[PDB]
């Protein structure tokens, strides 16, 4: 634990990395949190809203 | 529709263009996806729920609607994906004399789960009094039958409904549009589609 | 106001506290700002807009 505060620096940047890849996974309400899947299921009316 | 036909659709090639290109359906309203995007995915759980109702009661079979036999009927879910058929049945599920073939619950005690289906022939207790199973004061029969007739007006004549019911891509997919395969080609960024995962 | 530097610090994070509190009196455009009446007044599929 001698280098703990460079390796507390990589740690946070690397979980803020982490944080904001697994926030892809959230649909936020929507139907799927693929866009892929939005778009190949529905007409852009609510595709939009999607 | 208090006993509504489930069947099971799996292994199976379906083109859905000939559903929508046909003009007999009153109602053709899908609502977890598009009605031209159906030939272009790939599906598993594919349900057919099909009853007869009412002509006022179409508006009944969609989700988050409140209704009666949406209550003691047919329940839909929230997140229901599929699509919704009805169209008019007048020239064959009616009679002159009265088509009474076609039931629906009255009386149940609480709403209905979605996709639960009701069959049991028990009595309801309308009132304070027990019924013990006899009908009598305030104990009615929970079935009773539409009075089908030609001449009636529209919203009241018979409607046949059937409910498509998918899945999507959370499970290994049997039943697909009629898309053809393409060739696989390897180490070029391509634009793929495999059983509808885009 | 010798000691007013400390007390700034303590005013803001009370403030701050306080006006997170307030927060929750606000419907932000729904029919209400409590969630039971939501939960008793509406059916769940607008009672999950709301």
């Amino acid at each position: 634990s001698a280098l703990g505060k460079l390796q507390n620096v990589v740690n946070q940047n690397a979980q803020a990395l982490n944080t904001l890849v697994k926030q892809l996974s959230s649909n936020f309400g929507a139907i799927s949190s693929v866009l892929n899947d939005i778009l190949s299921r529905l007409d852009p009316p609510e595709a939009e809203v999607q | 529709v208090y006993a509504w036909n489930r069947k099971r659709i799996s292994n199976c090639v379906a083109d859905y263009s000939v559903l929508y290109n046909s003009a007999s359906f009153s109602t053709f309203k899908c609502y977890g996806v598009s009605p031209t995007k159906l030939n272009d995915l790939c599906f598993t759980n594919v349900y057919a729920d099909s009853f007869v109702i009412r002509g006022d009661e179409v508006r009944q079979i969609a989700p988050g609607q409140t209704g009666k036999i949406a209550d003691y009927n047919y329940k839909l879910p929230d997140d229901f994906t599929g699509c919704v058929i009805a169209w008019n049945s007048n020239n064959l599920d009616s009679k002159v004399g009265g088509n009474y073939n076609y039931r629906y619950r009255l009386f149940r005690k609480s709403n209905l789960k979605p996709f639960e289906r009701d069959i049991s022939t028990e009595i309801y207790q309308a009132g304070s009094k027990p019924c013990n199973g006899v009908e009598g004061f305030n104990c009615y029969f929970p079935l009773q039958s539409y009075g089908f007739q030609p001449t009636n007006g529209v919203g009241y004549q018979p409607y046949r409904v059937v409910v498509l019911s998918f899945e999507l891509l959370h499970a290994p997919a049997t039943v697909c549009g009629p898309k053809k395969s393409t060739n696989l080609v390897k180490n070029k960024c391509v634009n793929f589609n495999f059983n509808g995962l885009t």
